[PDB]
């Protein structure tokens, strides 16, 4: 996950949650 | 094809492959399901990559 950001994304694939059913993208 | 691995780093996180025209939609039911009738110690996530890594 990227640095520098409150919005930690990846830059490549996607990150699961699976405790809230959420898919962040 | 699809592979699943514990993260190196994140013990409460594992990495999910998903080949080509996959249904990840399919894969990713099946995550949410296992993910939370075991889970570990922390909150369950699953890292999902496209693509073959084979």
């Amino acid at each position: 996950a990227q640095a520098g950001a409150a919005n930690r994304s990846l830059t490549e694939g996607f990150v699961l949650d699976t405790m809230n059913d959420s898919l962040s993208k | 094809g699809i592979r699943v691995m514990d993260h190196p780093t994140m013990p409460d996180t594992q990495v999910v492959v998903i080949p080509k025209s996959a249904d990840l939609q399919s894969v990713i039911s099946v995550l949410t399901a296992k993910g939370k009738e075991a889970g570990p110690q922390g909150r369950n996530k699953f890292i999902l990559l496209s693509g073959d890594t084979s």
